[PDB]
C-alpha cells in the first residue's frame, strides 16, 4: 500500500498485506452502535433550535437574551 | 467587514490574529531593525491571572488592546493611554468539566474583530460579539457541545459579514466542519463538514474541476466503511486564511478518528484537506487532501499563507502551507493545482515523497501504523514538525519563517468503542527527539523557505519545538517566543540571534506587534502549555503519558514553571 | 550562624527577608541612584506557576536565587548566571482543605538561610531545612496543626543555631507562640506564648524591671477572665529583628481572640505585645502591650526596626515598629523604654493618644467597639494604619519610608461558639478609605519618618494602600510595589517619584536588591492576594465579605488580576 | 473606660458603662466547652511526641524520615 494505486479517482486506499479489505465480521470489527453514532446530529439538532429561538427573540424584543423561553 | 478593512488598512493596527486577511504574519513597521533591537526593553506587562497554556496573542483596535487568556476565556481591554486601567472585562462562567474533555490543555488562541465588536468564543461552545467600546454582549450563540466532545479552542476569523467558526474534538470522534454565523445576529448561516454527503460538506458543482485526480463527488462516504464517517474527525481548530478578490476563504480540515487506522479503512476523505471555498456559500471550489487514510495524527490545521510570488519566473497567486506530516505545500490558490510540496526536514520517512502528479504521497509500509504491530522511528510523530504555529513571511526576499518540531515516534494502536462524551484515540506512542539535531537532542528549529521552490535558506536549532511560530516586522528582524520563556529576535538574512528577553513563562503564541504615539511596540504572550506543556500543567510523570508527548518534554519543567500574561516590548 | 553571618557580611548578598538582623531593609548599593535610575530596565523574570497573593521577595547567597511562591508552598533554586535553569525545586504535597483555615488568602512571606541550609515551611505547618546547593531535605518538623486553625504564612527567622517560627490563626483562637527550633536538627528547643501562665509565656526573672508600670508577673492569666486565654490569639506571624551584642530576638504578639471584645473582658496579656526576649532561652527581658484589651484586631505582629541613633543629641540603642493601631512606637531596645508614640496620621481616633508616662493608649470610648453596638468611622480599621509591610531605613538622612495603609471602619461585634477548627472571629465590618485623602478616595501613603520624634517629613499619597513596604538603596531610592501592579522608585528627599515599571499583577512584598557580576538588581515578586486582594483572588462581591475588605477594595480588580511570580531589573 | 485607671500595674481594664464587671452568668456569658478549650494543647502534646521521634530516628539511624513508627 503506496497510496499509487487507486480503484477510482480520490480513492486511493488499499487494505495493508495481511488485513481485511472490509472490517465488518473481522477481528478488526469496530461495532459501533448506531444510535450512539447519530448522537452529534441529535445535539445540533436541538442546539440549532435553541440558537434559533434567541436570534427570533432578539429580532422581536430588540435585546438579546442568552435564556428565553 | 467594512469596520475591518478600516483596521486592516490602519497603519500599527492588529485587527487580525494572523496578521492580515493573506495571514502573512507580517508587518511594515521598521523603526525597530537589525543595527537598533540589541537595545529594545519591556515596556510594560499583564497578568492574565489564569494559567495554563495562552496560545495567540492580543488584537489592537485604534488605541485599544484586547488580550485574552486560557480558560475560563477572559477578556480584558486595555487603552494604550493606560495600560494600567482595564476599561472593560468579560470573565465567562463556564462548568468546570469543559476542560475533561479538551484534549491538549485548555488553551485558546485569541479573539477576533469585525463591525465594532470583539468576536470571542468560549471553550465550553459559546460564541460571542462583544461591543468593542464597552464590551457589551451583543449575541451569544451555540456552537460546539462539550457533552459530545465537541469544544472551542482556534481563533474565530471575520471576512466581511461572516464569522468562521471550528470545533475542536477529533479525538473524541467528533466530525469537524466550519461554521458560518452572521457578523451583526449570530444567526448560522451555514456549516461545511469535513466528512460525508457532498450536501453536508458544501461542495460546488465545479469541485475540483482542475484537479479531477484529487478526487470530486460521493467520497466523503465512498471513502469510508458504512456510517464510520459520522465520527470521522476532520475539526478544523487552526488557522484561515482569505482572499477578497477570489471571495475565497481558506483552510485545513483534521485528522480522521479515531487514531486506529484499522478501525477506519478508507482514504477517509475530506479530513486532511487544503480547502478553497467560496465566503458566501461556504461551498467548496477545490480541495485537496493531503494526507488519504491517516496513520499518524497529522491533523491538517496548519497555518494557509497567502502570497503573490513568480514561480520560475511566472507570477502566481499561492497559497502555502507546512502540515503537520512534515510535508510544505504550495499551491495555486484560485485553483489548487499543486505545485509544491517538499519536505521540511529530510528526517520526514512516512512517505518517500509526495507526487506532484499523482497528487498523492508515496507512502513507505515501513513507517505506517496498523493493529498487532508497533511502528517504531516514525518521523514525523503525532505532534509533527509543525504544528499551531503562526509563521510569517517577508515579502521583500519572499521569504517564510517556519516555526517546525523535530521529534518522531513508536506507535502502536488498541481497539476500542465509541462513546459521545468519551475520548476516542486508540493508540499508545513514545515520542523522542528527531535524528538531525546537532547533539541529536534538539526537538525545535526556526527554518526559512523559499514557498516556490520549498527548499530551506537556513535554520536555527532550539531545544525544545518552536510551537508558537513567528512574526516578521520590515526592519529585517524575525520574533518568536520559546517553550523554555524567551522572546528572540533573529536577523532574517542568517537567523543569527540579535535580542532575547526571558519572560516570565514559555511562549505558545506568535508574537504580534504595533504602533503607538510613534512607537513601535512587540508583544507576546507568556504562560507555558498546549500539548507540550500537558506534563507540567498535569503533573504527569509517565512517559508515556500525554500521548508520547510527557517523555520527550520531560525537561521542560526544569526550564519553566507555569504562567499567563503578556509581556511588551519597545525602544 | 556563623555561615549566616559570612553571608549577611557579603557585598551584594541577600540572605535575611528583613535585610539584616536588625531588619532595617535598606542596602549600600547605590550603582543605580536618583541621576539613572530613569535607565533602570526589566533584566529577567521568573513565573511561579502559582496564583494567588506572592509576599515576601527572594533571598540572594552567593551566585544563586531562591523564590517562592503563595500555597502550595513551592521553592525554586536559580544560578543567577543562567536564571533560564531551575538548578532545583520543592514542590510541597499538601491537602487542600489547608486553604480553609487560612484567613487572608494563602500567602507566603518567605524563605531563610542557615547553615548552608534554606529554611521553607508550608502552610500546613511543615517547617524544613533544605541543602542550599542541592535541595536536598536535611529535617521535616510539624510546628502548626491546621485541624485546630494554625498555620504557617510568616517567614522563618534565624539567629545563631536557632530558627524562630510563628504560628498564624488568631481568628480562629489560636494561642500564639513562637517556637524556637534547632537549625542542624529540627529540634524543639523552647516555645514562649503570649497568654497564660508567666512559665508558659517564658518571662525572665527581671522580667520588665526598668518599667514595672507596664505589667510585670502574673498577668498572662490575670488580665483575662477564666481559660479564655487558652483560645486568646497572640500569634506572631510578621516579622523579627534581632541583637547580637545583647543576644535579644524582638518581634511582636497578635491580636486576642475573639474579635468580639465583649467575649474577653481584660487586658487580654500578653497579646499585642513588644518583646525583646533571650535567644537561647526564650526568656523576656522586657514586654510592652501596645494595645491593652484589643476591640479593632490591631495585630500587633508589624515589623521591628533597630537603629542606633541621637535621641535629643544622645546615641540611644533603639527599636522602632509602626503598629496596626495607627502609632509609631520608638523604645530602648535594651530595657523596653517607651521613648516615642505618636500617631502616623491624625485620622487615628480610637486613642486619644498614647500616655508616655502611664505607658497606655488613652482611648476613646466614641470609637471603642462593644456588644450590641455599631462602632462608626473607626480609625485605623481592622487592616491598620500599617499591616505586614516591611518598610526601609537610611542611615544617612536617619530617616523611615514606611509603606502605610488610610482605611477607616465601621464595626459591630456578636455572639458566636468556639469549635476547634473553624473560626472565631465574631464582628462585622465595613472598611472604607480614611478622611485625609487628597480626594478622600485614597488608601495609601509612603510617609517618611524621624522615628526619635516620630514626626514626618514627607507623604506620597497612593490609590491602594501600600501594602508591601518599601526597600531603601544608598543611591537615594525608596522603592515600592503596588496593589495596582507597578514597581517605583523615589526620590528619598521628597518622595518624588522617578521611575516606574507595570509589572504583570500588583505587589504585596517588598523589594530586595543584590549584586551580581558588578552590577545591582532590584527584585520585586508580583501577584496581587493577601487580605486586600480577597475580594479579586475569592471572587467575592459582597462589600461585607472578607470582613470588610471587599468592598473597600472593590475597584483593585479593574486595575489587575491574579499573578504570580518575579520581575528583575537593573541599569 | 480610658484605660488610665489600672487596679493593679499592667491591669487597667475596666468595664464599659452597661457592661458586666464579670461576664460568667452574664448575657454575654461565652459558655465555652472545656473539651474545645483544651484541644490544641492535646494536638501540640502528640505533634511534639511525633516530631521527638523523628529527630531520635534521625539521630541513631544517620538518615531523616518524615513517616518513622
Ligand atoms: O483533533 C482536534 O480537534 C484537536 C484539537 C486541538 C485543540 O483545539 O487544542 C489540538 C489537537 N487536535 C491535536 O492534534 C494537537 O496536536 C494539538 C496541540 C494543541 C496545542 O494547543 O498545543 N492543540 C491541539
Ligand atoms: O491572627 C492571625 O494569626 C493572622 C494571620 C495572618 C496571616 O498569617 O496571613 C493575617 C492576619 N492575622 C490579619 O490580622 C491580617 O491583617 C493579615 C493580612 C495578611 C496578608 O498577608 O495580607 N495576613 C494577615
Ligand atoms: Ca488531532
Ligand atoms: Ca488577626
Amino acid at each position: 500500500y503506496d497510496g499509487q494505486n487507486c480503484k477510482e479517482p480520490g480513492n486511493c486506499w488499499e487494505n495493508k498485506p495481511g488485513y481485511p479489505e472490509k472490517i465488518a465480521g473481522s477481528k478488526y470489527d469496530p461495532k459501533h452502535d448506531p444510535v450512539e453514532l447519530n448522537k452529534q446530529e441529535e445535539s445540533i439538532k436541538a442546539m440549532d433550535a435553541r440558537n434559533a429561538k434567541r436570534i427570533a427573540n432578539a429580532k422581536s424584543s430588540g435585546n438579546f437574551v442568552f435564556d428565553v423561553k | 467587514d467594512a469596520d475591518l478593512d478600516k483596521q486592516v488598512n490602519t497603519a500599527g493596527a492588529w485587527p487580525i490574529a494572523t496578521g492580515g486577511y493573506y495571514s502573512q504574519h507580517n508587518s511594515p513597521l521598521a523603526q525597530i531593525n537589525k543595527s537598533n533591537v540589541k537595545n529594545v526593553k519591556a515596556a510594560w506587562s499583564f497578568s492574565t491571572g489564569v494559567l495554563n497554556g495562552h496560545e495567540g496573542a492580543p488584537l489592537v483596535i485604534g488605541d485599544m488592546m484586547y488580550v485574552h487568556s486560557a480558560f475560563p476565556n477572559n477578556t480584558y481591554a486595555l487603552n494604550l493611554n493606560d495600560p494600567g486601567k482595564i476599561v472593560w472585562q468579560h470573565k465567562p462562567k463556564q462548568d468546570a468539566s469543559t476542560k475533561a474533555v479538551m484534549c491538549c490543555d485548555v488553551v485558546d488562541r485569541g479573539l477576533a474583530y469585525g463591525a465594532g465588536q470583539i468576536v470571542k468564543k468560549q471553550a465550553n461552545g459559546h460564541l460571542l460579539a462583544l461591543d468593542a467600546k464597552t464590551g457589551k454582549i451583543n449575541w451569544e450563540v451555540e456552537v460546539c457541545d462539550p457533552k459530545v466532545g465537541s469544544t472551542l479552542t482556534q481563533a474565530p476569523f471575520v471576512a466581511k459579514d461572516t464569522v468562521l467558526m471550528g470545533c475542536s474534538g477529533a479525538e473524541l470522534g467528533v466530525r469537524g466542519a466550519v461554521n458560518a454565523f452572521d457578523l451583526k445576529t449570530g444567526e448560522l448561516k451555514w456549516r461545511a463538514f469535513a466528512t460525508g454527503s457532498d450536501d453536508s460538506v458544501r461542495l460546488a458543482k465545479d469541485f475540483n474541476s482542475a484537479n479531477p485526480h484529487y478526487g470530486q463527488f460521493g467520497l466523503g462516504t465512498k471513502t469510508w466503511e458504512g456510517d464510520a464517517w459520522k465520527i470521522g474527525g476532520g475539526t478544523n481548530w487552526g488557522w484561515y486564511a482569505y482572499d477578497p478578490k477570489l471571495n475565497l476563504f481558506y483552510y485545513g480540515s483534521g485528522n480522521p478518528a479515531p487514531w486506529n487506522e484499522t478501525m477506519r479503512p478508507g482514504d477517509n476523505k475530506w479530513t486532511m484537506t487544503i480547502w478553497g471555498r467560496d465566503l458566501d456559500t461556504g461551498m467548496a471550489k477545490w480541495g485537496y487532501q493531503k494526507t488519504p487514510h491517516d496513520e499518524w495524527d497529522f491533523a491538517g490545521v496548519n497555518q494557509m499563507v497567502l502570497t503573490d510570488q513568480p514561480v520560475n519566473g511566472k507570477m502566481t497567486p499561492l497559497l502555502s502551507h507546512i502540515d503537520r506530516n512534515g510535508i510544505l505545500y504550495t499551491l495555486n490558490r484560485e485553483n489548487g493545482n499543486l505545485i509544491v510540496a517538499e519536505k521540511v526536514d529530510p528526517a520526514v520517512n512516512v512517505f518517500k515523497k509526495v507526487d506532484l502528479k499523482t497528487g498523492t504521497p508515496v507512502r513507505d509500509p515501513e513507517f505506517a501504523t496498523r493493529m498487532d504491530h508497533k511502528g517504531t522511528n516514525i518521523c514525523p510523530s503525532a505532534m509533527g514538525f509543525h504544528n499551531q504555529g503562526v509563521d510569517s513571511y517577508d515579502p521583500e526576499s519572499r521569504t517564510l519563517y517556519a516555526g517546525l518540531n523535530h521529534i518522531c515516534m513508536d506507535w502502536e494502536p488498541f481497539m476500542l468503542p465509541y462513546r459521545a462524551g468519551q475520548f476516542f484515540v486508540g493508540a499508545t506512542l513514545a515520542m523522542y527527539p528527531g535524528p538531525n539535531g546537532p547533539t541529536k537532542k534538539e526537538m525545535g528549529q526556526i527554518r526559512a523557505f523559499d514557498l516556490t521552490t520549498g527548499k530551506a535558506k537556513w535554520t536555527k536549532w532550539e531545544k525544545f519545538a518552536a510551537w508558537g511560530g513567528t512574526l516578521y516586522t520590515k526592519g529585517g528582524l524575525v520574533w518568536y517566543a520559546t517553550l523554555d520563556g524567551y522572546l528572540k529576535a533573529l536577523d532574517n538574512k542568517d537567523g543569527k540571534e540579535l535580542w532575547n528577553f526571558k519572560m516570565p513563562s514559555g511562549g505558545i503564541g506568535s508574537p504580534m506587534t504595533y504602533s503607538f504615539k510613534g512607537k513601535q511596540y512587540i508583544g507576546s504572550m507568556y504562560g507555558v502549555g498546549g500539548w507540550p506543556g500537558v506534563g507540567l500543567v498535569f503533573d504527569l510523570t509517565d512517559p508515556s503519558a500525554g500521548l508520547g508527548a510527557v517523555g520527550a518534554f520531560r525537561e521542560l519543567q526544569n526550564h519553566t514553571q507555569m504562567g499567563g500574561g503578556l509581556m511588551v516590548f519597545s525602544l
